[PDB]
């Protein structure tokens, strides 16, 4: 192309609609929506009962009937956390059994840019070659307008000077090449970095998402 | 390194959490609704937030242990991972409060079916801020509500620190027309990515 190639990330979620990926993270998701499949009808039958016995019991709200309300907000909020924990350990049973073919796939992705580079970088240097060659020939052409054997020299001085340009020219894009090529593999080192953190972030967020809300669900009641 | 905190001004300060949580509801990111900032709306008693007592409801958290908190830039699962996540010692923040507080407040309305409503509610002093909400029933909240509105109204009777057990009992009625007014934190923005 004209412009320099612009990459896109290699985060976690690009990875995932990656193609190689789909056969593990579809059956992951069939196991999820199953599951979450098995939470809904529960908690349906639960409100079911519990709006029906709200339906009995005014707005006085100082009666015993306080502790029959909370005993509602008390047992959904105990099943909750069953469910919450069940998807949990499910969410962090995918990542495990995922964790080692991601990372995989990164490399292989990251793998690909490279190559897509290196092709882009072959064709600078065979640009650069036609461009050169062009060159050589405009000298030998212009060589035969002018006129001074004995006008040989010229031309074999022409190019002992082309050559350095030529050489020099070779030597210069090479360096900005190699530039690229170097901020590319960083970026690629910065990204595993981001996918290995992220993934450490988001298992430390289910252990606080579920340790706060022990003390929390009792605050909390469902509509 | 403990401060004052005073409306209208930027103070930071050290509050000892210890890897615990936090125990706040935030709204903010780039998917989310409040998109000029990060703003607590619902504090809750067993927390570190409640246990430093100094963070109200309608407070900006512009930082967060030298991050600063730009929600244009992150989702909100990475604004609110960063209230649910384990720190050690005294989290570094600054807060910017307001008076009067910036906000906006719209209102919403529906019929109700029975299909139950999908809203988990948590009183607080304000209103009942969402805790959890359901998608797939009732579109409205789907397009208009969100973990972190707070509801300050309900069948006309307001919700403004109320016991939990009435809130209970008369989001359980239902039973026919249904009429929420809400308050969405719209701060004026204080960052940049």
């Amino acid at each position: 192309a004209e412009p320099p190639l612009v990459f896109e990330p290699v985060t976690l979620e690009s990875l995932r609609q990656e193609a190689g990926f789909q056969a593990v993270g579809a059956a992951q998701i069939a196991e999820l929506d199953t599951l979450r499949a098995a939470h809904a009808a529960e908690r349906t039958s639960v409100q079911k009962t519990q709006n029906a016995a709200i339906d009995k019991l005014d707005i006085r709200n100082d009666a015993n009937i306080k502790n029959s309300i909370n005993d509602q907000t008390k047992q959904w909020t105990d099943m909750i956390a069953r469910h919450r924990k069940e998807e949990w350990d499910m969410l962090r049973q995918h990542v495990q059994d995922s964790q080692d073919a991601m990372k995989a796939l990164m490399l292989t992705v990251q793998a690909a840019q490279i190559k897509q580079l290196e092709d882009r970088h072959a064709r600078d240097i065979k640009d650069l070659n036609a461009k050169q060659a062009k060159m050589s020939a405009d000298t030998a052409k212009e060589v035969q307008n002018d006129k001074t054997n004995e006008k040989d020299r010229r031309l074999r001085e022409k190019r002992q000077n082309n050559v350095k340009r030529f050489m020099e020219e070779k030597k210069q894009i090479g360096v900005k090449q190699g530039r690229a090529m170097e901020k590319l593999k960083l970026a690629h080192s910065k990204q595993i970095e981001e996918f290995s953190t992220d993934v450490q972030k988001l298992m430390d967020m289910y252990k606080i998402e579920e340790e706060a809300y022990k003390t929390q669900g009792k605050t909390e009641f469902y509509a | 390194a403990t401060a004052e905190i005073k409306p209208n001004k930027k103070i930071l300060i050290e509050l000892k959490v210890e890897k615990k949580p936090m125990g706040v509801i935030v709204c903010g990111g780039k998917n989310n609704h409040v998109t000029t900032g990060c703003v607590i709306t619902h504090v809750y008693p067993e927390g570190q937030v409640a246990a430093d007592k100094r963070l109200k409801i309608f407070d900006h958290i512009c930082d967060i242990n030298g991050t600063p908190i730009h929600v244009g830039s992150m989702t909100t699962l990475k604004v609110h991972q960063l209230f649910h996540t384990t720190y050690e010692k005294a989290v570094t923040l600054t807060v910017f409060r307001a008076d009067p507080p910036e906000l906006e407040k719209f209102n919403v309305d529906l019929m109700k079916k029975a299909k139950e409503l999908g809203l988990s509610l948590s009183p607080n002093e304000i209103g009942c801020t969402i805790a959890d909400l359901i998608q797939g029933q009732y579109p409205e909240i789907d397009s208009k509500l969100q973990r972190g509105d707070i509801i300050t109204k309900f069948n006309g009777d307001a919700l403004e620190g109320l016991p939990f057990q009435v809130c209970y009992a008369l989001f359980k009625g239902a039973n026919g027309k249904v009429s929420m007014e809400v308050t969405r934190p719209k701060p004026t923005l204080r960052t940049e990515a």
